[PDB]
This record gives C-alpha cells, structure tokens and sequence, in this order.
RNA sequence: GGAUUUUUGGAGCAGGGAGCCACGCAUCGACCUGGUAUUGCAGUACCUCCAGGAACGGUGC
C-alpha cells in the first residue's frame, strides 16, 4: 500500500503513536513492518489520565495501533 | 577586558550622578579619567548614556516606530566612474598636436 | 585545478625544462607545450595535468615563482 | 555562545537515568536563556549546568518541562512569570549559584507544582531563618535541599512570619 | 567511573531516592545511570555512574559524609566496573594501590599530601618531603581508596602519579 | 601627504631656518636637505615632513610663493590612518614620489608593519630595495630587501605573520596588497586583480603618484626600479 | 586473503596484485624480501613484447 | 543589580533594532512604501510619500534597485518590532560593587562581544553573503506561512473554497469563475442578495471558514501593519455603526433578524424584543464573521482582482502553456530570497570491465590498469591519510577500509643504574627524577 | 478472497440521589504518621517489621 511505503520512509524519524487504548507513545521509529508492527526507542508515553513515563525500548502490534503522526519532512508520493 | 569595562561603567555610573574627583585623590586603575587615555572617550559616552536614563525617569508609549525608522533612513560611485573616464581620456590624447594662437 | 596555463616563455625552453621545471614543485603527469609546425617555433604557453587537484592548488600558491629566460612565467588554474 | 536553535538542534538528546527525555545544554558558556521555542516542548527537563546564566527567565510556554538542573551558573535572580511558561515545573536544582537575599527566592511561590527544590551553595543559605522562610513562602515544596520538609518545620514557620 | 554509596536512609521510596541522587550528583558531571534496589541485601545503597572519571573523583571528595535525607552518606569507588561502562567502552595487577610519580611541587608538602592522602582510610604510605616536595609515593591500603585519592586529584594542573604497576 | 617639497632656498637657509619657518603650522618630524659635498652647500631645495597631513596642507597654502631670506619659495606635496611615501628611481633617473594611505582601521598589524618598513624605525626597511617582479596590466612587486628575488624579506614581528582579514578587495589599480605567511613583500596593483581576493591581504591605496606607478609598470624588470627614499 | 597475508611479512609491500594467486605465497612472501636479491623485470603483464 | 545599567542596555538594544529596520527600509524603500500604501486605505489619516519616490523606489536622491524578499524582510522586521515592544515594556516596568569587580583578576580573555554580538544579532546577511536573514530570525521561513498558489501575497487560493462551495450547494452548476462572481458580493449586496439563505447551516459554516481564511491571509500578507489596531478598528465599527448602519429611504433600517423597519423608533424598540435577543444571541459569531469577510475583502480588492485575472488567464491557456506557468509559480516558490568503438581493444587492454574500490566512495573502476593507477592518486591518498593510514607504497594493494587499519596498527628503554645497585632496572628519566629528589 | 495485523464485529449494557458541595460493592497499588530492623559493592515485577490514617489513584459491574 501507498501509505505503508510512506511509513517505512519515516523509519529513523521521531513519530507519535496512539494505540487502540489511547496511550500515546512518542519517540524514534526504528523499524516499521508491512502489517504496521512498530519498533521504537527512547519513548515518552502519555496515558489516558494525563501522566507521563519514559521507556528505552518498545514494540507495538500493528492491529492495536489506532494511528501514527509522522514528521512534515515527508509531505513534499505526490504522483498518486 | 571585563575588568576595564566594569570599572569604566561603574565610575561612569557614579560620575553620572564629585565622588570620583575625591576617589582620585584618596586612593593607576582609573587612568582613563584623563582625556589622554583613549578609553576616556568611550567613558564620555557611557556617562552621557546614563545621564540620559536620568532624563525620563516617564514611560515610553511609542506605526510610530516604523515612521521613525523611515525618517532615520531618510536622514559618489557615479562620480568616481566619470572621473575614471576623464583620467583615461586625458592619459590617451596627443599633447603634441599643438596649434597655438597667442601668449600672455 | 589539475591543469595550469603558463604564459610568457622563450622557445629554447621546451617540454623538458617544463617537465623538470614544474616537477621541482610537484610532478607533471601530463605535459602540453605546443610545437608550432608552420615556422617550427614555440609561442611559449603551457597546460599541465597533475595526479589530482591538491597538487595543482598548492601549484597555484607556489607555482608562479618560476622565471623563464630572465622573464616572468604565468601559472593559473584551468 | 548565545543559546540558539542551531545550538539546541545539535545538542545531545537522550533518555536519562530517571527515565525522562532530557536535553544536554551543559558547558556551552551560555549567558542568557533564550530561543527555547526550538526544543518544541519535547523534553521533560533541561540540563543547563556549568553555564553563565544570570537570571532564570526567558522561557517560552513549555508544558512538558518538569525538571530543570541549573548547577554551577551565576543565577542571582528569578523571573516573575515562571508559572505562566512552566506550569508543571516539579524539580528545580539551583546548587552553586548566586542567590543572596531571601526576597529573591520569592518568585518560586508562584510555581504550583514545585516539589523538589535545591538551593545549596548559594549565599542566601547562611541567612538567618533561610529554611523556615522557604517553607512558609514556598509551601508546595516537599523536599528542600535533599531533606524532607517536616510538619514541625511548617508549624515553626507559621509562628515566625504568621 | 562508578561510586558506591551506603548508609542511606532506606525509608525513601526507590524512585524518589534515584531522582534526588541524580539531582545531587549532576553538579559534578553527567550521571549516566543509577543502580539502587530495596532488597534486604541492597537496601541503603546505590551505585552512581558518571560519563567522566574526573567527575566521579570530585563527587567522592566533595560529598563525603553529606547529610542526605537525614543521614551522612558514605561514598567509595566501586569494586568492579559497571556493565554500562563496559558496553560504552567496547595487565594483571591493575587496579594497583601504590602510586609513585612526581610532577606535584609548588610548596607542596608531606602533611599536605598526608592530609589529602589521609582523606582516605587507605592512608598507608606517603613520601613527599625532600628539597623535592615534588616526588609523591603513596601506598593506599587498597586501590578503591588509592583510586579514590588518585581519581580525586587525577589532573592536578599535569602532575604524574604512576601506580606501582 | 605629510611630506612637502620646498624649493628656491637661498644659500643662507639651513635646517634650522626651515624648522623655524614651518613650525608655526604644526609639529615637524623630519627635514632633509640634499648636499653637494664638493661645495658643502645645499642644492636649493629640501623636503619637510609634518606630523599631520592637515598641517602640511595649511603650510602649502600659506608658504607657497612666500618670501624667505629675500626670495620667493615654492612649496607643494613632494609626491588615524598613516600616510607614507616612496621616491622611485628607474634606471639612473628619478621618476617621482608615490604616496600611500595605510588602512590601519581595517588591518592594523599589516598597516603598522608596512609603516615601520617605510620609516626604518625598527632598524631595517625598504630604502634602497627594488621592485623585482613587474607584470604589465597586473602588478608591481617589491619589499624583498634581503634576497631581492621574491624569496626573502621579514616583518617587524618576525619572519611571518597571519592574514589579518580579507575585508579589502582587489578592486582596481593603485592598491597595496601583501605578497605571500606575510613578511615584507608587497605589490601595487595595476588593474582590478579580483582573482587574488581572499588570498592576499589588501592594506592600502595610492593617494598621489599613480603616474609614477605607471612608470614602474612600463618596466614590466627591463630596467632596475629602486626605492630611492621612503618614510612617513 | 590478500589482506591478512600482508600481516605475515617484514616488508609486506612486496606482495602485489597477482601475488595472492601464487601456488605458494606463504614462501614467496619470504623469498621476494630476501636481503640482496633483485626484483623480477616488469615487462610482463605488459603485452608490448618488451620494447617499442 | 544597578537598574541604571539594565535600563541603559534596554535603551541601547531598542536603538539597535530601530537602526536595523531603518537600514532595511534604506536598502529597499519598497519595504516601507508597500506597507504604508496598504495602511493608507485602512487608516485614512495616514500621510504617504510623494508618488515619484514610490515609483522610482527612492527615499531622497538615490533610486534603489527593485527587489519573496520584500515579504521576508517584512516578517523579519515584524519579529524585530515584537522584540522592541517587549523591551519597551520591561523598561516601563558604587564602591561596594567596584570592589567585587576585582574578583577573578587573572583571566586571559578578550571581550569584544556586547555591542558587536547585538549589532550582529540584528543585521543583514551565511559565511559572508548567502542569506539576507539576520541571526535573530535565521529559522524564519515564508513557505510555512504562504502556499505556492498564494505566491507570497500575489494571489489568494480560492479553489479549495470553490470545492467546499460545491459541497454546500449540493450541485455542480457552479464554476470557479461563477464562485468568484459570488464572492464579489462581499456594503449591501452580500446582505440583500445572498448566494444562499443566510440562515442555512452549511452556508454559515462555509462563510465562517472562508472569513477566517481571508483575515489570516490579510494580516499574513501585510506583517508591518499593527494587527491589533486593525482588529479593534473593525470591532468598533461593528458595534457603533453596523446600530442601523444600513438605511434605505424606502424600507428604512435593515438588521443583520434579516428584516427592515419603518422608522428608527420601531427599530430601537425591536432591539430589546425577545426575537432580536434570541437571534443576536445565537447568530452573533456568524454575523461578525460575515462582516469581517466583508471589510477584509474590501481591503484586499487588489488581490481579489489580481487572482480573478490569474484564473481567467490559466483558464485560457493550452496544455504546454499551463504547464510552463505552473513551472514558474513553482520556481518562484522554491527559490532563495537572495541570489548569489574499440571493442576488442578495451577487452584486450583490460578496460571497460566492472570493478570497485571500497575505500574510495565505494567507487567503480572500468579497468585494471586504471585501478592499479588509483593506488597513486590525490583522492586515494586523501582517504588514506585523512583516515589516519599514512600514504606509502606499503598499502598499495588492498581496497577495503578495514584491513588497512590493522595493517597500520602493524606499522605503528634504557637503564641508568641507581646507587643501591638495584637501579640497573631503573629508567633514565626515572633516575633523573631521583636526581631532582636527591 | 468470514479463522489472530484492517472489509463479515468482543460486542452489548449500566449513574442518579440528598442538602455550589458530598457519594454503592470487589480487586490491586503505591501512600501518609509514629516507632522499629538492617551497614549490606549492585544492573531491579515489589521489597524491614509493628501500630494507626486514607474527604488517595486505576479497573469492572
């Protein structure tokens, strides 16, 4: 898929991820798989109550991701 | 230069409000007090500036700023070029093609 | 910069005293000093290709100190 | 060596030992705190240790900044609108700076979440009643100079200064 | 690079202890990490790891016996190298406990070096006294303390102290 | 612009008379009177150097065509930022004087070096040295007062000193720039030489005597070009 | 490997391009550097038959 | 801290900024002129320069070169004026120290960075001359404020709103040009000849979005004019007039309740009625937004016309034409604001055969003789020597960066007899140290 | 082409009452006062025990 290619393009960039449960994970995208499975590092997580935490290493299953925010560095795939 | 700066600005702070003319006689650090020492000039600046702060000790309520900067703006090359041309031609004409008429 | 243009020379100079001459500074890998065929004599200007560019930029710096037959030698990049 | 977005953009960025996102601004000889906008509010705390800052002021609105390490600088004054630009400031380390008068510490009363405060190695420390003064004027602090603010001190600070 | 602290008030919760430890020790250099557990074995203790070695030595000398949460902390150089240091980085007597060398004169003296060496419970041999006052022979009961003294003045603006390797 | 030519001097006039006659306009740094050793008398002229150019100017205005010891004298230019001069001899023939302004405001160390080399106040300098490399439509190079071939020279600071800055550019003829590792060698430009920008430190300009520089250029050397005298 | 073979010689410079293909490099390395012996002429691998 | 020094530094910085934006206004008078002209049509009183000056782009005698850059510098001057306003604000709000100034006497430091770092912090122009932007606003980028179709204020992109509009009217009978024809309506037309019923939801929402756009565009394209001043002006006009500002000799007084009224009397006693209370209490924001769209579109009449023109042009283009034009808009958008045979022969000789050197940029070489010549080269030796592997024959074989590192590692103690006869193990320097000790 | 990362569903349902203020049940967690135990060189679900306090937090019905 076209969006998937753009996701792989964001590998190595800082991205934000919201899960199906609304926890919000911000940090560096290390690896993005075809099914949207996401390996990240040096995370800041913001829970539904508002509290924050810090994690070194995470991996989130694609299905249980609601969405991702990518840099605007990418915006400039205009062919489609 | 932080030392020099600081002493200049301090003696300038006090000098801005007799204390220095007494200090000199009471206490080679303040050698800038004489107009001989170059830095003296900059001193005359600082003091003036401080003297100015004492002026409107009144708020400034300044469009206007723009107008002002324009007026400041409002407040040679070609000539140099023409001169150059002249030098060229003067250097490049026959001063031996004489045809005189009279004499004084 | 690998090549230089060299003006103001005397035909008793040839490709050899250029070879020897500029390798005094640093080796001339490719020498070009025209031989004119018609009157069989040299106008005296040169083109020099070096190993790489660093040779030739140092060559810009040092290079114009050469004096061929009491006379001045032009060296500039190309 | 002005603080800069360019300076901030090449600065070591990492997850610290207490699991927070920290920006390393240490040892640049910065004199004035400015241009923090460029961090984009992405850090839990900023390490400004070993610099030449004179006043803790000049911050943009930074909602995520919770820890400020300001060791070995020249802080002699604290800005007045700090809570308006740093609402969740919870820890402030000011060790080895230049705060001299108890009244200069007054602006910290407005930092509602401030819980960890360290002012050691500041002349102000040797002023009579320095600890009780801080406790009464900045009651939101729970740990002062790495010692627990206790009830008895609160009461004692309520008498004096009541 | 790592200092071992003991005699700490074990009533402080672990995350608060680590955050105050980080704050307190940041004044000497970047602290890379802090290891502290509340097990029976490890309670009242912590390992503080610094990027720079000079930072560890300075911390050790300046905060020896600092009142922290009510008790005077006791600091010492750790027995082993921290896992994090070994990973960030990549002889049989080393670390040695006898540092002999010179390059430390300037009216320096034996009661001077004896008190600086004294700082350490390892204070065993101190040889600094001839017209020299610039040749220092320091025999420190153990290398944690020899290493503590050496790490404390590890760049006496540059003196030369050479373990008896 | 500090050195004046003074001609029409009666036999009785000497350096003392000149000092007394010109000091009313300002302090004087030097007075030179060429002598004929066969007669022991001067040749009727002298050069008076004022401390300030403004004073030299006032002197020209009030003393030119004035009377001294019964006869009319002639006074004119002989040839804050220092001004210096070089008197040039080409072959056996005097060519005239080049006057130069040194940009101490932009390149103080570079200007001071050249100034001292004009006055010889540090014990060595340009007097009697040559322009050893002269290329028409390009530049006239000199200042090699030790080896006379482009390999020598020395600054007042030691063998060599840093490039101060490249603020001043090679925009046209009549500019002073350092040959180079700055020592004492310099060149006077004979055209715009902008390919040297950022490579050589420009530090001054010709204010009088561009014509004398053109005479030097005309030898680009076919005849010896010598700095017969120099100073400030 | 032509890389590591260069660690076994006092003067590894002697090893060349085709040297790694030798039937016994582990010796020729030690011969070619022999004290007073002289190098092989270079006209081969040039197909020009030694002169023009 | 002596307040005198602080207030001083403040007045000085203010002076610096004024001087900066004045230097700017000097190099390119348009900066002011442009601005001032617009200001003229917002605050009628404003006095504007002689037309001749404007045209010839001159302030006194010298006509300056005509200059994206104008707008840029205008936004830069904008932030400058912000700084100035801040400093002005804070500002509105001896032996003892000279003794402490003696502190730390021994520092070998040159200090030429107070007025120079400021003067510099606010001046024109990289290493020397590449970017007009001052260090103060070095990360200022217009493309993050203007889209490509707006061309830094030349046009306003209304195609998007034409889309939304199609979505609003629930049809397609409306063309881009007919939509612009609709916009033109916006002192009485937009009120008495509305495209749609002014109580329609879709319509009011659209109008809101559009209004917002026009306003932001307005202030975006004219940074130099005081935004707050304009805002307040419009608001006061809204409150004090927009009071039966629309009057007809026949129907009387219109109310934005959408009804007329015989006389002012019934009009006033209608402004307290439950109806008007309801409406003014529900449709207030919309009415106000409508009004803003009105006055801001009036202030931008020249831009509106300019764009409509553009539309008609592009529309009357061909394919190639439209393409080249787009190319132009694009270039303007992404441009710096300140410009500076022997077949068997090569096999026989061994050339045109694929090969690679690893240490050099993973470079490709087409011949073995050539690659053998790579071993002596400028770049190859630069990679070696700058890599820390010294350039000599020794290494004139292997290509990969790694192996030559261990090769270079492969490339790169006396006894002075102490008097106790044990120092035969003792080093020279050590025994000299015991000379200094002895 | 309905069997774990998308399109043939794990969804569905449950909060007002009392006089701006306050709230049923169950589970888990720090947590707060006192007092008390331990002086131990580590890389961690948590980490002494004893008594008292919870107008604390999260989740489900």
């Amino acid at each position: 898929g076209v969006p998937i290619k753009v996701l792989h393009e964001a590998e190595g960039h800082i991205v934000t991820c919201e899960t199906n449960t609304g926890e919000v994970y911000r940090g560096k995208l290390i690896e993005a798989e075809d099914n949207m499975n996401c390996q990240m590092s040096n995370i800041t997580v913001t829970y539904r109550d508002g509290r924050v935490a810090q994690l070194e290493q995470v991996y989130i299953r694609g299905s249980k991701i609601r969405f991702l925010i990518l840099p605007d560095m990418l915006k400039n795939m205009l062919k489609s | 230069s932080a030392f020099d700066l600081d002493v200049v600005k301090l003696t300038a702070q006090f000098v801005a409000r007799q204390f220095l003319t007494q200090l000199m006689q009471k206490e080679y650090q303040f050698d800038f007090l004489r107009p001989q020492h170059s830095l003296f000039n900059y001193f005359t600046k600082l003091v003036e500036q401080y003297t100015k702060i004492l002026i409107p000790p009144s708020k400034l309520k300044k469009r206007e700023v723009l107008d002002q900067v324009c007026y400041r703006v409002e407040w040679r090359k070609k000539e140099e070029e023409e001169k150059e041309k002249e030098r060229v031609a003067y250097a490049q004409i026959d001063w031996h093609d004489f045809v005189v008429v009279e004499t004084v | 910069d690998a090549t230089v243009y060299v003006g103001g020379l005397d035909e008793k100079v040839s490709e050899p005293l250029l070879w020897e001459l500029f390798l005094q500074a640093g080796p001339v890998v490719n020498t070009h000093m025209p031989k004119d065929r018609v009157t069989g004599q040299h106008q005296g200007y040169g083109f020099v290709e070096f190993l790489s560019e660093e040779d030739a930029d140092y060559a810009i710096k040092i290079m114009n100190m050469i004096k061929l037959y009491g006379k001045p030698i032009r060296v500039n990049k190309a | 060596v002005k603080l800069t977005a360019e300076l901030i953009e090449q600065a070591a960025q990492y997850t610290n030992a207490v699991r927070d996102r920290e920006l390393d601004l240490r040892g640049y000889k910065i004199p004035v705190i400015e241009n923090l906008g460029a961090t984009l509010d992405q850090f839990d705390a900023i390490d400004f240790s070993d610099n030449e800052i004179r006043k803790l002021d000049g911050f943009p609105l930074l909602r995520r900044l919770k820890t400020l390490l300001v060791n070995n600088n020249r802080i002699c004054r604290i800005g007045e609108g700090l809570d308006q630009a740093l609402p969740c400031l919870t820890e402030l380390i000011l060790t080895n700076n230049s705060l001299v008068e108890l009244g200069d510490l007054d602006p910290l009363a407005s930092l509602k979440s401030l819980t960890y405060l360290s002012i050691l190695r500041n002349p102000v420390t040797n002023k009579k009643h320095y600890r009780l003064y801080v406790i009464y004027k900045v009651p939101q602090v729970r740990v002062l100079d790495f010692q627990k603010v206790k009830l008895k001190e609160r009461q004692e600070a309520e008498k004096m200064f009541k | 690079h790592t200092i071992y602290i003991n005699n700490m008030n074990d009533k402080i919760k672990k995350e608060e202890l680590k955050r105050s430890l980080y704050a307190l020790f940041s004044q000497f250099g970047h602290v890379v990490d802090i290891v502290a557990l509340k097990t029976m074995k490890m309670r009242g203790q912590a390992f503080v790891i610094f990027k720079e070695l000079g930072s560890s030595t300075n911390a050790l000398r300046q905060l020896q016996g600092f009142p922290f949460y009510g008790k005077p902390m006791r600091i010492q150089y750790a027995k082993t190298d921290s896992d994090i240091i070994s990973k960030m980085r990549g002889p049989d007597y080393p670390p040695n406990y006898i540092l002999f060398l010179n390059n430390l004169p300037e009216e320096t003296n034996e009661m001077m070096l004896s008190m600086l060496f004294n700082q350490f419970p390892g204070f065993k041999e101190v040889r600094l006294v001839p017209g020299r006052h610039d040749i220092a022979f320091v025999e420190f009961e153990n290398d944690g303390q020899a290493g503590a003294a050496r790490d404390a003045l590890q760049g006496f603006k540059a003196m030369k102290i050479t373990y008896a390797k | 612009k500090r050195v004046l030519y003074v001609g029409g001097l009666a036999e009785e006039v000497d350096d003392k008379v000149l000092h007394a006659a010109f000091i009313p306009f300002g302090d004087i740094t030097d007075i030179q009177i060429p002598l004929d050793y066969e007669t022991e008398k001067h040749r009727g002229f002298a050069f008076v150097e004022f401390e300030l150019a403004e004073d030299a100017a006032a002197a020209i205005d009030n003393m030119n065509e004035s009377e001294l010891f019964g006869r009319t004298i002639r006074v004119n230019l002989a040839k804050s930022n220092p001004q210096v001069y070089m008197d040039i001899k080409i072959g056996n023939k005097p060519a005239g004087r080049i006057q130069m302004l040194l940009r101490s405001d932009v390149v103080p160390m570079t200007a001071e070096n050249f100034r001292c080399l004009c006055t010889h106040e540090k014990g060595f300098g340009f007097k009697g040295s040559s322009f050893h490399r002269i290329i028409p439509q390009f530049m006239c190079q000199g200042g090699d007062f030790t080896n006379h071939n482009g390999t020598g020279g020395k600054s007042i600071y030691g063998k060599k000193f840093d490039d101060e800055n490249f603020i001043l550019k090679h925009t046209g003829p009549g500019l002073l720039s350092m040959a180079n590792t700055n020592g004492s060698q310099f060149f006077l430009t004979c055209d715009k030489t902008d390919w040297l920008d950022g490579k050589h430190v420009v530090f001054g300009e010709v204010t009088e005597g561009l014509d004398v520089l053109r005479q030097i250029e005309a030898q680009g050397p076919k005849q010896k070009v010598i700095i017969a005298d120099c100073g400030e | 490997t032509v890389a590591e073979l260069k660690q076994l010689v006092a003067r590894p410079d002697v090893v060349e391009m085709h040297d790694v293909t030798a039937q016994d490099p582990k010796l020729l390395v030690h011969l070619k550097a022999t004290r007073n012996s002289v190098p092989v002429p270079r006209h081969w691998c040039f197909k020009r038959k030694y002169l023009q | 801290e002596t307040i005198l020094e602080q207030q001083r530094r403040y007045h000085e910085e203010k002076e610096r900024l004024m001087d900066v934006m004045a230097k700017e206004m000097l190099t390119k008078k348009s900066t002011l002129r442009d601005q001032i002209n617009s200001d003229h049509r917002t605050r009628a009183m404003q006095d504007r320069y002689m037309e001749v000056s404007g045209n010839l782009r001159d302030l006194y005698d010298d006509k300056d070169g005509l200059r994206a850059e104008f707008y840029n510098r205008l936004k830069q001057i904008k932030e400058f004026h912000r700084k100035h306003p801040n400093e002005i604000c804070v500002p509105m709000s001896l032996k003892a120290r000279e003794n402490p100034s003696e502190e730390a006497q021994n520092l070998v430091e040159f200090t030429d960075e107070e007025g120079y770092g400021r003067y510099l912090d606010l001046h024109d122009c990289i290493n020397l001359k590449a970017s007009e932007k001052l260090d103060y606003i070095t990360y200022l980028s217009i493309f993050d404020q203007l889209f490509d179709i707006p061309k830094e204020r030349k046009n306003a992109e209304y195609k998007r709103y034409l889309e939304m509009l199609l979505e609003y009217l629930q049809d397609y009978t409306d063309r881009v040009k007919p939509l612009q024809d609709q916009n033109e309506l916006f002192f009485e037309k937009k009120w008495e000849n509305g495209t749609f019923p002014g109580w329609p939801k879709e319509t009011s929402s659209a109008l809101t979005h559009a209004g917002a756009h026009l306003d932001l565009s307005a202030f975006s394209s004219w940074e130099e004019l005081a935004s707050l001043g304009l805002d307040r002006l419009k608001s006061a006009l809204l409150a004090l007039g927009l009071g039966g500002t629309l009057e007809e000799r026949a129907q009387r007084l219109f109310s934005t309740k959408s009804l007329e009224s015989l006389d002012t009397s019934l009009f006033a006693k209608n402004p307290k009625s439950k109806g008007t209370k309801r409406d003014t209490e529900r449709n207030k924001d919309i009415a106000f937004l409508e009004a803003q769209i009105y006055e801001y579109v009036e202030i931008l009449g020249e831009q509106r016309h300019l764009t409509h023109e553009n539309v008609q042009r592009k529309q009357a283009r061909t394919g190639e034409e439209r393409e080249e034009e787009e190319e132009e808009q694009i270039s303007e958008s992404e441009s710096e604001d300140e410009e500076n045979i022997p077949y068997w022969l090569y096999k026989l000789h061994g050339l045109n055969i694929n090969y690679n050197c690893e240490i050099c940029g993973n470079y490709t070489y087409r011949g073995p003789k050539a690659f053998q010549r790579h071993f002596a080269e400028w770049r190859h030796a630069h990679g070696m020597r700058c890599l820390g592997i010294p350039n000599t024959a020794h290494f004139a074989n292997v290509t990969q960066i790694e192996d030559a590192v261990s090769l270079w590692a492969k490339l790169k103690d006396t006894e002075e007899e102490y008097e106790d006869s044990s120092g035969n193990v003792v080093n020279k320097k050590t025994y000299e140290d015991l000379k200094r000790q002895g």
